[PDB]
């Protein structure tokens, strides 16, 4: 049963290959999961280092000869646009479903009863998911708990010593943008910047703009308490005549005498510019004037700012001129005959950090900005992008906190209750089917990979920290009261994940137990395996 | 027949841990490992690098190396970027940042075949390397007061200028600590302003003479001749210089002002109007008071003739970088256009003059205590442009060195010379034993990786390693009647030259690293070496 | 799959050394012959076909054009000995 | 190059053994999925039975003519495509030990199959039920077959309005002794035609008898509606003609251009003011319009409509009862308005249309279907068709025949009782017949996971003393009646899966030799 030019894996041994193809990618990707993880580093053959232990960003980057490991890759593609974290997680899931699932395969099981058995204990996974679940008040007092939300999505992507750095920075991002008395939250007001020549541990957060371009002139003030924020689209610098003309000097002094006509349409806004800083709040104290420019200012504009101490700016991106009006609040000005004191806004401290190569603008301090900005600092390029794939991941991850009330504890509690409520449950309920324990059973172990991988790349004993979180779960099952244990991977013995802070958003693992078990019952119901053009 | 297991990728190459790629990875850096060792220290070595563009050059400094080796093994560019993390910030370092992380992943080998888990190993260098950070902060000895004396200077540039140059160490402390001081201001109490640039001292070399005849001047040097007909100024101080963008010749219209020619009446026009002109726009130039003309641009036939005429020095400056420090020194401003120097636009300089240098002469720019100059000049002379040259890599890095001393309690300094080495060893086996847990095989691992740099200094001095050891550790090592261990702490390893025996004290000869490099170094190094124990699988993929 | 040189040949230790003399030795076992005043003429052709004879050790050495790197300080130190005296440049 | 002799005949069973192998997995709602590596390097996964064998390339010619049996197929009935193919690959699979191990002609079994065609098809009208076609319940709990499992399952109840509304307008119920019966013909290609309209909601689809045009009206301001619409219908344009001679107009002094501008204006009111001689309401050219006829019909009361498709108007001959004319000179009398409800100009979701709507049905609806996007509309287009292709086999003939392997079984055993008096040699071949009808049920049960050989010995067993209403469940995989668990599908699906299937037997086994070249 052949014709020319092609390659067909046909009996059971094809669903063998594609199990083992899916074993494969399960032993890679297990080492990253958890804090407790490796960082792998990718190369993308031109000599660009990418240090991340995200599942996706790792799948995206990455080629796979084989076909199972794309529909996993797919399959992680989706999580990260609905959930945005866990993606490695659901690899594990998979993996480790299709081992358990592989031994009842080799005793001549029907897939269709170990899939069916695998949507039977989904179902009782999603009423367990319910009961299981927190509800999480929401008010926004709650940063206490917002810390522990912060170290569960810092500490996998970071050394731990950068928690400490970029927890008050996360935290302090989403709740700025975050509307109050229960409204939603824009991630896109916060901007993620990075910039060169400091240390990671360096890293603050920006509460107001930054700007790339600077003041350039030696006499330009270094901070301004309080100042009167100016939005101008009008050239300071010199033009030209709007019809085709020429400048004939006859000598050096004429020659002054015209380039001075010409920009004397520029001097005439200039003027008054200058004098509406002495118009409003001139001589009080605790006040200033800033030219954000956007067009080109030449240095003889500079120079007369700087003997008023006005800071100007020029080069500024259209961008950034639209964020300014939302940060700051002060309109675009058009043209200067048109301006008034009413159109400028107000803004707090603009002080200008000065770095050789580079001049800082913060527009910080400002009365409704409604956006915020994370500037990430690094010395090289790598140090740059783990830190941003931790940003990323981390506003996310608090962000589903605020949208979605419901929350889960962490390490494992979810993992190793289900798997133990599903083995015990089945037993007393028995309403599903004799052959179907067999896709039940198989279902409950599969849930162990988790917190047997948390302590693998720990390299604690997996079965000794697992028999003491079950003498813990049977001990408060028999006290008859609700105690949530899980895996402590520093010191090794259980904990409390409500106490020690280690907390799962619910939509993280809603999707990932549902997601994970329709992927791996697809690749179980593949009897076939065609390869043509090979 | 025989089937592959590990690769599913495009028929890629893949090490997982099982393989032991960290291992593998190590042994690697161990190569580059080895190359570091022979180049720290006075009595290191230098290496021969030739280029691929047919030029042949030798230095000891090992970020040079770096830059001129073609680096894509991911560990090993680990290690090249952490070398530029330690090439910006501080001048020094270079050497002392590749030997140090690449002798922490030596011991973290050892760790490995114990069977002691990756994240276990950097968990032990994180808890040490804070119990470092905090030691050596009690460690120092010495603070650098910035008096910026000269004397204070001698100091900490002496031994910059050791193991990259020796035998020229104390010749060269004369001639960099004078120059330095030409550019640092006299203040005190003020952290504001920030000060001294790199840049402020320029470093010139002519083939001829030795060390000995090198001078220290206060002012930029420029090896372009005097275009002008006059060689050299007067000695009267303040003479006036106007600095001109636009070249010197007939001016143009600002708007079109296209030559063109039509008939022969018109070229005879064009020579004797170009004649009356320039005449004109260079008397009245002269007329201004301004003696000297630096051009940063082309100079006309006729016009270089008429300021000959009327005695105006004329140099061309065509470099716009050192037309920008010359306005640091003499205060003139540079002009767009000709024909207007403006007083307001002029500077003033004390001496400008035409010097034989190794028999060649160059007309340089000075001054005499007047119009203070923020830029100096460092005139050399050697018999070997070879040699030479790498005596201007070694200022350059001392320069950047006293860039080190600053506001971030830069002035603080520890014994160098293994000196503060072998001490810290002792004082993290002190951390060590009081740290109860799995640690304390990660920390006493951490203090014996510190005993490369001592052993280092002595393997490439000819010493016996095996005597050296001991006597740094019986030096350290004393019992006092009382918990701090007092008289001396100052016994380094010792590069003697000299016949008999034993070690020294670093205030003998003062030969010590600041605590800015030191402290930087470790936390870069260590950093660089958690790191690489991180990745335990490196996959690569079409872009 | 990764590799560290991208064919840059690079090699160390103290065999090294060793090797960087012996280059040294088979451009001093050429010049032996010339020193003196009675001593022997190199027969040189160099890549522009023309073909001198002299004894001079400056004249000889510039037209071998040694490309051994450690080799070349024997061709500094001839320019030098050229120029700080002109003669001897055998020696 | 050539393939002559029992070579050909061994070459014609694996191709076709070879396509049916790949699809004897896809039947089912427990179906295992089929992976599909393409050589540009993507994959498919999806169990489809038609999309996977599209997207596989076959060399061998009989596999080729497989696939243009299941498309041929795909246009009778909608679903139950991996039926059809595994029952004819399984008959010539069954066939093949007899035609070369037992050195059987092919001829002599050739002739077998249209005995055993015969026989099948008539077991199939014994065990079949009646249904009755006329109640509205009974059908939608028909079409629902082909309903769930789709995201139309929670408007499945309109999504048999849609169905049952199209179906009525088509059908011609006649049958009698002197015309002849048309055995209730109903064309769902033609005259079914769908149009998707994007916006609304699934719930506001309507079926409307008539026909829709998507062209506007075109002025802006015109009757919305028409009282008594009077249409005329023609093909030439109009415009201001051509002569026939070589008459150029060239104009280049001023006062020249009004002279050919009058006579423009002149002959375009002639060719309008033939068409209001009639005083119709309404003015549809085929070709396009002038902006002067525009104004000329403007102030004379009618709608006019440019650009109308030439199979349009015999749809809007029938709707309306306009006589079709070609030349503007030539409209006839017989050319009337009669039966137009209204004409409608309604704009839905910024689109215009023009419905010529009447109350009545020429045998022709329109379906208008809403959404909530074009995906949705895509959805629906395609589950509708596989709703009305449902409808369509329960109009074409009042029966029902029980599914899950229960006719496939049934006619199995009633082939084999009738073989017993077959005797002579065409016995053979005959019983191999039966043999590949149990491999339908076959497949259901591997797909389910028991024990073919107990569960199929069980379910013969069951038809031999038990009625042959006893099926396997789908879901479950235990033998079941079906009258509890109903999964009734209609004879037409049975129908053509057993003729064509013996055609195809007989097409394979008819061709001895492969030849290549031209």
């Amino acid at each position: 049963l052949l014709n020319p030019k092609a390659e067909s894996l046909r009996r059971d041994a094809a669903l063998k290959v594609n199990v083992t193809s899916a074993e494969g990618l399960q032993s890679v990707l297990e080492t990253n999961l958890g804090p407790k993880g490796t960082l792998k580093m990718l190369v993308d053959g031109a000599g660009n280092i990418k240090l991340t232990k995200d599942g996706k960003v790792l799948l995206t980057e990455m080629q796979i000869q084989s076909p199972t490991a794309v529909l996993i890759a797919r399959a992680a593609a989706a999580q990260d646009e609905i959930t945005g974290d866990g993606t490695t997680t659901v690899v594990c899931l998979v993996g480790e479903l299709l081992r358990q699932a592989h031994r009842f395969i080799q005793e001549g099981v029907h897939p269709r009863i170990i899939t069916d058995g695998f949507e039977i204990a989904r179902k009782e996974s999603m009423k367990f998911l319910d009961e299981f679940k927190i509800s999480k008040t929401n008010l926004s007092n709650d940063r206490e708990f917002l810390l522990q939300v912060a170290r569960s999505s810092l500490l996998t992507k970071v050394d731990a010593d950068l928690t400490e750095v970029l927890t008050p920075i996360v935290t302090d991002a989403v709740l700025s943008v975050y509307d109050a008395q229960a409204d939603n939250l824009d991630l896109h007001m916060v901007e993620i910047m990075q910039m060169q020549h400091l240390s990671p541990k360096d890293t603050t957060f920006i509460k107001g703009l930054v700007l790339d371009h600077g003041g350039r002139h030696p006499d330009m003030p270094t901070r301004v308490k309080n100042a009167y924020v100016l939005i101008l689209n009008v050239s300071l610098e010199y033009e030209k005549t709007e019809v085709n003309s020429g400048f004939f000097y006859s000598s050096a002094d004429q020659r002054d005498k015209l380039a001075a006509s010409e920009r004397k349409f520029v001097d005439a806004k200039l003027k008054k510019i200058i004098d509406l800083k002495n118009e409003v709040c001139g001589m009080d104290p605790d006040k200033g004037f800033v030219i954000i420019n956007q067009k080109g200012i030449d240095p003889m504009s500079l120079d007369v700012f700087a003997k008023h101490n006005i800071l100007a700016l020029r080069r500024a991106k259209r961008r950034n001129m639209e964020r300014l009006q939302l940060v700051t609040g002060g309109e675009a000005q058009n043209s200067v005959e048109d301006l008034s004191p009413q159109i400028l806004g107000f803004s707090g401290l603009v002080y200008q950090e000065t770095i050789g190569e580079e001049k800082f603008t913060y527009v910080t301090e400002n009365t409704d900005p409604k956006s915020c900005t994370i500037l990430i600092k690094g010395s090289t390029h790598y140090a740059l992008a783990q830190t941003k794939d931790a940003v990323r991941d981390g506003l996310r991850a608090v962000a589903n906190v605020l949208k979605d009330k419901n929350i889960i504890p962490g390490a494992g509690a979810f993992y190793i209750a289900l798997s133990r409520y599903l083995r015990s449950a089945n037993m007393n309920k028995l309403g599903a089917k004799g052959k179907t324990k067999t896709g039940i059973e198989a279902f409950a172990e599969a849930l162990l990979v988790i917190p047997k991988t948390l302590v693998k790349n720990s390299g604690f004993d997996p079965l000794d920290v697992l028999a003491m979180v079950e003498d813990e779960l049977d001990d408060a099952q028999d006290s008859d009261e609700t105690r949530y244990v899980g895996v402590d991977l520093n010191i090794g013995d259980s904990c409390d994940p409500t106490i020690e802070g280690i907390w799962d958003s619910y939509r993280v693992l809603r999707n990932a137990i549902t997601g994970a078990t329709g992927i791996a019952s697809n690749l179980l119901l593949c009897d076939e395996l065609l390869r043509a053009g090979r | 027949q025989n089937p592959n297991a590990g690769l599913f990728k495009q028929g890629y190459n893949s090490y997982s841990n099982a393989d032991g790629q960290i291992i593998k990875s190590i042994a690697a850096i161990r190569e580059l490992h080895q190359m570091c060792l022979t180049s720290m220290g006075p009595c290191g070595r230098n290496k021969i690098i030739v280029n691929h563009l047919g030029k042949i050059i030798i230095t000891n400094d090992a970020a040079t190396m770096l830059r001129e080796l073609d680096i894509v093994h991911p560990a090993v560019k680990v290690l090249v970027m952490a070398t530029e993390q330690q090439k910006i910030d501080m001048g020094d370092g270079t050497n002392l940042v590749m030997i140090l992380a690449g002798e922490l992943l030596n011991v973290s080998e050892k760790l490995i075949s114990m069977g002691l888990s990756a994240v276990e190993i950097i968990q032990g260098y994180n808890m040490a390397r804070k119990f470092t950070l905090k030691e050596l902060d009690e460690m120092v000895v010495g603070e650098i007061t910035d008096k910026n004396d000269k004397n204070e200077l001698l100091k900490m540039i002496k031994p910059v200028i050791s193991s990259k140059k020796y035998g020229s160490e104390d010749i060269l402390s004369e001639l960099v600590s004078e120059a330095v001081s030409h550019v640092l201001p006299v203040a005190q109490q003020a952290g504001e302003i920030p000060y001294f640039n790199v840049d402020s001292i320029r470093v010139v070399k002519i083939m001829g003479g030795s060390l000995s005849n090198s001078t220290v001047i206060k002012g930029m040097v420029f090896n372009r001749e005097p275009e002008g007909h006059v060689k050299s100024l007067s000695e009267d101080k303040k003479h006036k210089v106007a600095v001109f963008t636009c070249p010197l010749d007939i001016a143009n219209t600002e708007t079109k002002g296209t030559v063109l020619l039509h008939n022969a009446q018109e070229m005879l026009d064009f020579s004797k109007g170009e004649e009356k002109q320039i005449d004109a726009m260079m008397k009245e130039i002269a007329d201004m008071g301004v003696e000297c003309i630096v051009a940063g641009a082309g100079v006309g036939e006729l016009a270089l003739h008429y300021l000959n005429r009327y005695g105006i020095l004329v140099l061309k400056v065509p470099s716009k970088f050192e037309l920008r420090r010359l306005c640091r020194v003499c205060g003139a401003t540079p002009l767009p256009r000709l024909g207007a120097p403006t007083p307001e636009e002029l500077g003033l300089v004390e001496t400008v003059k035409t010097m034989e240098i190794g028999g060649d002469r160059v007309t340089v720019f000075k001054q005499e205590q007047g119009e203070i100059s923020r830029t100096s000049t460092i005139i050399l002379r050697g018999a070997t442009q070879n040699n030479l040259d790498d005596i201007e890599r070694a200022i350059d890095d001392g320069v950047a060195a006293v860039k080190g001393l600053m506001k971030p309690s830069g002035g603080k300094l520890l014994p160098g010379a293994g000196a503060t080495e072998i001490e810290l060893i002792s004082r993290i086996t002190k951390y060590g034993e009081r740290t109860p847990g799995l640690l304390q095989l990660a920390i006493k691992q951490f203090a014996v990786a510190f005993e490369v740099v001592p052993r280092t200094l002595a393997e490439t001095a000819g010493l016996d390693v095996n005597e050296v050891l001991p006597n740094l550790y019986a030096a350290h090592n004393v019992t006092e009647p009382g918990a701090v261990k007092t008289d001396h702490l100052y016994k380094g390893v010792d590069i003697d030259g000299e016949s008999d025996e034993g070690v020294k004290d670093i205030r003998e000869e003062n030969i010590y690293d600041m605590l800015a490099t030191k402290k930087f170094a470790i936390n870069v190094a260590t950093e660089a070496a958690t790191t690489v124990l991180s990745i335990d699988q490196i996959i690569m993929a079409k872009k | 799959i990764v590799v560290l040189k991208e064919g840059t040949d690079a090699s160390q230790g103290k065999g090294q050394i060793i090797s960087n003399i012996n280059a040294c030795v088979a451009v001093q076992e050429a010049l032996k012959p010339t020193l003196g005043p009675l001593g022997s003429d190199i027969l040189i052709v160099t890549s522009n076909q023309k073909t001198t004879i002299s004894n001079d050790g400056a004249t000889i050495l510039k037209l071998l054009d040694v490309v051994h790197p450690a080799a070349k300080t024997l061709v500094d130190i001839s320019r030098a000995q050229d120029a700080e005296v002109g003669d001897g440049t055998t020696s | 190059e050539r393939t002559t002799g029992r070579q050909a005949q061994i070459s014609n069973i694996t191709a076709a053994k070879a396509v049916a192998d790949v699809i004897r997995t896809c039947l089912g709602p427990k179906a295992m999925l089929k992976m599909l590596l393409d050589p540009m390097g993507g994959l498919v996964l999806t169990n489809d039975g038609h999309a996977i064998l599209r997207e596989i390339d076959v060399a061998h010619p009989a596999a080729k003519s497989m696939l243009e049996l299941s498309r041929t197929q795909d246009e009778e009935v909608g679903d139950g495509t991996t039926t059809v193919i595994i029952l004819a690959g399984e008959i010539l699979a069954q066939c093949a030990p007899y035609l070369i191990e037992k050195n059987i002609h092919p001829v002599i079994i050739i002739q077998a199959l249209k005995k055993a065609l015969t026989d099948a098809l008539e077991v199939i009208k014994q065990v079949s039920k009646p249904v009755d076609v006329e109640n509205d319940a009974a059908m939608k709990k028909l079409i629902q077959a082909s309903i769930g499992t789709k995201y139309v399952i929670h408007w499945s109840e309109k999504m048999c309005e849609l169905a049952l509304d199209a179906v009525k307008t088509v059908r011609k119920d006649l049958g009698q002794t002197v015309e002849g019966e048309p055995n209730f013909e109903i064309d769902i290609k033609r005259y079914v035609r769908v149009e998707k309209i994007p916006g609304g909601d699934v719930l506001d689809s309507r079926v409307l008898k008539g026909v829709l045009l998507n062209k506007d009206v075109v002025h802006p301001k015109m009757s919305r509606h028409i009282e008594n619409p009077r249409v005329v219908l023609l093909d030439c344009p109009l415009e201001y003609k051509k002569g026939e001679s070589q008459t150029n107009i060239e104009i280049e002094k001023e006062e020249d251009w009004n002279r050919i501008l009058q006579i423009e204006e002149e002959q375009v009111q002639l060719m309008c003011e033939q068409i209001l001689a009639v005083r119709p309401t309404l003015v549809i050219t085929e070709k396009g319009v002038s902006d002067l006829a525009q104004h000329y019909l403007l102030k004379g009361g009618c709608s006019v409509l440019r650009r109308v498709k030439k199979s349009d108007n015999n749809r809007i001959a029938r709707v309306t009862g306009a006589t079709i004319v070609n030349r503007v000179e030539d409209l006839k009398e017989s050319d009337v308005g009669t039966n137009c409800g209204l004409f409608k100009v309604e704009m839905i979701g910024d689109e215009y249309f023009s419905f010529l709507d009447n109350c009545k049905e020429p045998k022709a609806c329109t379906i208008m279907l809403r959404g909530g996007s074009k995906d949705i509309l895509n959805e629906i287009d395609r589950n509708l068709q596989d709703a009305m292709a449902v409808a369509r086999n329960v109009m074409l003939s009042p029966s029902l025949s029980p599914g899950g392997g229960a006719t496939e079984m049934a006619v199995s055993v009633k082939l084999a009782e009738k073989a017993k008096q077959l005797e002579g040699i065409q016995q053979w071949p005959y019983q191999a017949v039966a043999d590949a009808m149990e491999c339908i049920p076959r497949t259901l049960i591997q797909n389910a996971g028991g024990d073919p050989i107990r569960l199929l010995s069980q379910l013969r067993a069951k038809h031999a003393q038990g009625n042959f209403t006893t099926g396997i469940d789908g879901d479950k995989g235990k033998i079941v009646d079906m009258v509890s668990y109903g999964i009734w599908e209609p004879e037409v699906i049975k129908q053509q899966s057993v003729k064509t299937a013996i055609e195809s037997a007989c097409l394979l086994l008819r061709v001895d030799d492969i030849v290549s070249g031209v």
